[PDB]
């Protein structure tokens, strides 16, 4: 019996063999001009033909062909908007896309194929979309849940999704009355994502929502340690650990893989303080839908 | 992980070992026991049983109200065991 949403969830209405063709409605850079790398927020039309749910992804199939003449493989992007969507009419889907550009060992500049196609979209352009995809990051059934959201970079996306539904929307069948606790880790302030929206959420539910930023290149603690997501977490170390002992606490983790390890190590020494092996406790939390990871 | 569910049918009394994540009907089916069922979706009466002792997780079924749930009505197609359980089957 899932402790996560299941009623009204659909997957794979569309597959790479025959994508849905939507339209770019808007596409906006949301990071500052001095960030290490651009992140863009973009909204596509779906004529309501893709009724996704908070937590899910869609695939994009970028135009053109690879080096061997085959069409490009789907790349997945976590849905950044709530089920009803940025326009609130249930006919749009939004993404939060990091433009991948990197220099390889040979000295060449390489452009990530789907991320640059997405980030290049003009309003009016056609996008080939598939999905919805995934059950793993669905929201808890429990409306009074403690939802702890651990994000790095574009891993804010499904949580932007959760939090829109929890705090910006009225729904007859869902009134969130738990604690939403968001941690978001980026390397610079200009890398921060949706700060203003979370600001608004903190304002209207101060008792139900918390947000903590961890900006590794601009923040330290007084021990001189850089503020990665795990080092921000360390400051609420026992509070979080208490919360984890509860029936109604669900942890979700989204973003770059390798965010994972730093967090485990904080948990490891929390666990040992109790005689407990963290990994036993973890896999056991997973079995109760309480530690949900989607990193990439 | 696994519980003993005793199934009291109009033909007597059977014992099953049901995993905590397999629906009771489904185990029943696996072990050759014929229980009535129709929607198999937790929104009709067809597989109605009654819990005589023990407890079930009925995973947000649609048919039974709180009153009835409180009375010990179970939808045997949509119920997981949360303990050792004795159910009376065939109960429309
Ligand atoms: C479930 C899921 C959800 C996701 N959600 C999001 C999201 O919300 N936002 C988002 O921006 N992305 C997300 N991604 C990642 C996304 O799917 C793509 O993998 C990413 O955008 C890169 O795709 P690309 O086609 O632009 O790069 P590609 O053309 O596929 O090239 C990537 C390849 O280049 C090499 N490479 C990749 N990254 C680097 C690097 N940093 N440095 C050096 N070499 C590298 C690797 O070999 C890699 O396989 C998600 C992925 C998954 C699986
Ligand atoms: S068969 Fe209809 S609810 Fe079990």
């Amino acid at each position: 019996c899932s402790k996560k949403q299941e009623e009204g969830v659909v997957t794979n209405l569309y597959k790479p063999k025959e994508p849905y063709v939507g339209r770019c409605l808007l596409n906006t850079k949301i990071t500052g001009d001095d960030a290490p790398g651009e992140t863009w927020h973009m909204v596509f039309s779906t004529e309501g033909k893709i009724p996704y749910r908070e937590g899910q992804s869609i695939g994009v199939i970028a135009d053109g062909v690879d080096k061997n003449g085959k069409p490009h493989k789907v790349r997945l992007y976590s849905i950044a908007s709530s089920a009803i969507g940025d326009f609130g009419d249930s006919k749009t889907v939004s993404l939060c896309v990091k433009r991948l550009i990197y220099t390889n060992d040979a000295g060449e500049i390489v452009k990530g194929v789907c991320s640059n196609f997405l980030c290049d979209l003009q309003p009016g352009d056609n996008v080939q979309i598939t999905g919805p995809v995934g059950k793993e990051m669905l929201m808890p059934k429990d409306p009074n849940a403690t939802i702890i959201m651990l994000a790095t970079g574009t891993g804010i996306a499904p949580f932007r999704s959760f939090l829109w539904k929890m705090f910006f929307e009225k729904h007859d069948d869902y009134k969130f009355n738990g604690l939403g606790w968001l941690f978001l880790g980026v390397p610079t302030s200009s890398s921060l994502l949706y700060k203003e929206e979370f600001g608004k959420m903190k304002e209207r539910a101060p008792e139900n929502f918390r947000v903590d930023y961890a900006v590794s290149r601009e923040q330290t603690n007084a021990a001189g340690e850089r503020m990665y997501i795990q080092t921000r977490m360390a400051e609420y170390k026992e509070e979080l650990w208490e919360l984890l002992k509860k029936d109604n606490t669900y942890v979700y983790m989204c973003g770059l893989k390798g965010m994972e390890k730093g967090i485990d190590d904080i948990m490891v020494s929390l666990a040992e303080k109790d005689g407990i092996d963290w990994f036993d406790y973890k896999k056991q939390l997973k079995r109760g839908d309480q530690w949900n990871v989607e990193v990439y | 992980a696994t519980y003993n569910v005793k199934l009291i049918t109009p033909e007597g009394e059977v014992e099953l070992q049901v995993p905590d994540d397999v629906y009771i009907l489904d185990q029943a089916e696996e072990d050759g026991i014929d229980l009535p069922y129709s929607c198999r979706a937790g929104s009709c009466s067809s597989c109605a049983g009654k819990v005589v002792s023990g407890s079930v997780d009925q995973c947000d079924q649609s048919y039974l109200d709180d009153g009835q749930i409180a009375d010990g009505w179970v939808l045997t197609c949509h119920a997981y065991p949360t303990s050792d359980v004795v159910i009376e089957t065939h109960k429309e």
